[PDB]
RNA sequence: GUUAUCCGGAAUGAUUGGGCGUAAAGCGUCUGUAGGUGGCUUUUUAAGUCCGCCGUCAAAUCCCAGGGCUCAACCCUGGACAGGCGGUGGAAACUACCAAGCUGGAGUACGGUAGGGGCAGAGGGAAUUUCCGGUGGAGCGGUGAAAUGCGUAGAGAUCGGAAAGAACACCAACGGCGAAAGCACUCUGCUGGGCCGACACUGACACUGAGAGACGAAAGCUAGGGGAGCGAAUGGGAUUAGAUACCCCAGUAGUCCUAGCCGUAAACGAUGGAUACUAGGCGCUGUGCGUAUCGACCCGUGCAGUGUUGUAGCUAACGCGUUAAGUAUCCC
């Protein structure tokens, strides 16, 4: 999914040397997502390199039986700050551009998200990833703490 | 000798070093380096007195009448 | 050392972020109880006491590095709440719960220190010391 | 649909929810009054705090559950979470209070030791300028190149005299003390801090600070002195289209001292203060310990400060990195 296409420029004695930057995110819509960035002369080739880069950067988002987040979480990258919190089933995914495309492409069905701080599409994508990467799932906190599930549920 | 750390002894040592410093501050008026110290030490003594007034009313009044220390500024 | 609680917390947070298992902290009724509780929740390996020159030190062993020091998925967070500047209290129906209950909230109440779990069982509110992830 | 009004989005006045090295932003620096916060242990009390019960916070509205107008809006019945105030019964951890304790925080004594800390009083030598002589006898001086200027009324040069003021070569160092401003030829005297080692002692006496106070480069000002050098202003000589500038030749305030006023600087670490806590490497200053010899090293170490690289972590990057711009608490 192409999130953003921009025309960045290097400048040479001749003139303006134009390239396209592509910010693209890949997912299966099944709980696997990644971001990648690429640069080329034509839209098409940039897009492609973006794809290939993302595919080698990719991670998994912890999901709950209703397709949402285990818990509330913040995230920080650059000036991008990101806030995600789980939602009741049937609220869909409400968020802004980077955060929402990444979330949606992961397959998260119901989530609240807001990016505070900056708006750069890219850093918000990365940030989202750092958010959902640090998501601990209950089985694992029960494994860490060394305490049975039913005890923490309470 | 007595208590060398006692409130009243300390306040004495201070009052005394101050009245001593007074003569030097009178003879050489341009020495600000020294005056700054005076003001510091006077501050210390004033603090101890406030403390002692909090802790024991009697020992305090006895002391400031004894060492001829000016009455406190809480009035 | 204007706040003692916050300071203990901090010594942990710091020693934790620097990948050390061993911390020296200064003991106190509060300190000791908090650490006990930390052990019965299971955020920390082992505690013990030491004494020298009428000083008490609780040394804390800490949960080992996560399958190396470089690749850490998890850290162990701590946050002061009621602090000398603003003291936060809560009744029974506002008692906090952390990350849906994955983490724990420490409360000082009339029945002593506890977690939010205990407070819910016994029906008590009180002063919220800190949160733990 | 357009306009007006209000809230939103706006985390853009921020408790939840931001910042102040370079982006707007740390008082120039301290001392300190109100005010805020403040170490550990036991007891007391119960003001906060918590739990139960009661009174009330009118009806209508909002929220939940039914019912009526064919539905809905609207109307009607019943009931309640919040949240507030007041009475009463309990709990006692934490803040607060009360009584007694404790040193690791803060101080005091004692003994050490380094220092351009400060004020005052003595003394020193170079160099420069002028003046008085002797020699000598045409140029000195200056610039990118010149000229003004000084010189046969004997300049400069050189030797010998006096006299005066100001500044202190080498040491000097990416070194020392200071709150900052700043402080250095030498010496003596009056005095401020610092740091270190010992239990010798008191026992939280702490940290910060609205107002307020003191100090505070240089220029400047009032009054009296002083006046070599330098030198705003000013004048001449150039250079230039011009040159109210740069360069040269002169040269007054001022620079210096005493007694005051002024209170501003890129007063800069462009970094408020205190406390705690988080790798190292290489350095220095002060001391202390053990070793080395039995006195200088030497080594390893403990502190206290000071300098350079750099890990974690932080940051928009640069960078900062135990002397944080890191992780937290308190005040401005
Ligand atoms: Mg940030
Ligand atoms: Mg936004
Ligand atoms: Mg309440
Ligand atoms: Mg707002
Ligand atoms: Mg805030
Ligand atoms: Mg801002
Ligand atoms: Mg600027
Ligand atoms: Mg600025
Ligand atoms: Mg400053
Ligand atoms: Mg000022
Ligand atoms: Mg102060
Ligand atoms: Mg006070
Ligand atoms: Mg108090
Ligand atoms: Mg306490
Ligand atoms: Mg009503
Ligand atoms: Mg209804
Ligand atoms: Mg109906
Ligand atoms: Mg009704
Ligand atoms: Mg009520
Ligand atoms: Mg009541
Ligand atoms: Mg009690
Ligand atoms: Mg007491
Ligand atoms: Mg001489
Ligand atoms: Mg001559
Ligand atoms: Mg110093
Ligand atoms: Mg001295
Ligand atoms: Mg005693
Ligand atoms: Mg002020
Ligand atoms: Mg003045
Ligand atoms: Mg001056
Ligand atoms: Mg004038
Ligand atoms: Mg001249
Ligand atoms: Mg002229
Ligand atoms: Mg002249
Ligand atoms: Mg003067
Ligand atoms: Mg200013
Ligand atoms: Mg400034
Ligand atoms: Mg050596
Ligand atoms: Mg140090
Ligand atoms: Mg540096
Ligand atoms: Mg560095
Ligand atoms: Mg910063």
């Amino acid at each position: 999914n192409v999130v953003q296409v921009r025309r960045v420029t290097k400048v040479v004695k001749g003139g303006k040397h134009m390239r396209f930057r592509a910010i693209v995110v890949v997912g299966d819509k099944k709980g696997q997502v990644g971001v990648g960035v690429g640069k080329a002369k034509e839209v098409v080739s940039a897009v492609q390199k973006a794809a290939v880069d993302a595919r080698r950067n990719i991670i998994t988002v912890p999901m709950t039986k209703y397709l949402t987040f285990p818990h509330r979480n913040e995230a920080d990258y650059g000036a991008a700050r990101v806030m995600l919190r789980p939602a009741a089933p049937g609220t869909g995914v409400i968020a802004g551009g980077a955060v929402r495309t990444v979330l949606e492409m992961a397959g998260v069905e119901n989530a609240l998200g807001k990016q505070l701080g900056s708006n750069n599409a890219l850093n918000n994508a990365r940030a989202t990833i750092v958010a959902v990467q640090t998501m601990r799932q209950f089985s694992d906190v029960a494994r860490d703490r060394g305490i049975p599930m039913e005890e923490l549920w309470k | 000798e007595e208590n060398k750390g006692s409130v009243e002894f300390q306040v004495f040592c201070f009052t005394n070093k101050i009245r001593r410093l007074t003569l030097h501050l009178e003879l050489h008026k341009k020495d600000y380096s020294s005056q700054r110290g005076l003001r510091k030490t006077l501050g210390k003594r004033q603090r101890l007195l406030a403390y002692l007034l909090k802790i024991n009313g009697v020992r305090y009044k006895e002391l400031i009448s004894k060492l001829n220390i000016r009455e406190l500024k809480t009035r | 050392g204007k706040d003692t609680i916050a300071d203990i917390i901090t010594c942990i947070r710091n020693a934790d972020m620097n990948r050390k298992g061993t911390v020296r902290i200064v003991s106190t009724n509060i300190t000791e109880n908090i650490v006990k509780i930390l052990l019965r929740e299971g955020f920390i390996e082992n505690a013990r006491k030491h004494q020298e020159r009428n000083k008490y030190f609780l040394v804390l062993t800490l949960r080992h590095r996560r399958n190396k020091k470089g690749p850490y998925l998890n850290t162990f967070h701590l946050k002061r709440v009621s602090r000398p500047g603003l003291r936060i209290y809560s009744n029974y129906q506002r008692i906090p719960r952390i990350l849906g209950g994955m983490g724990i909230a420490i409360l000082s109440t009339s029945r002593g220190i506890m977690t939010d779990r205990e407070a819910r069982l016994e029906g008590i509110g009180g002063e919220i010391l800190c949160y733990i992830w």
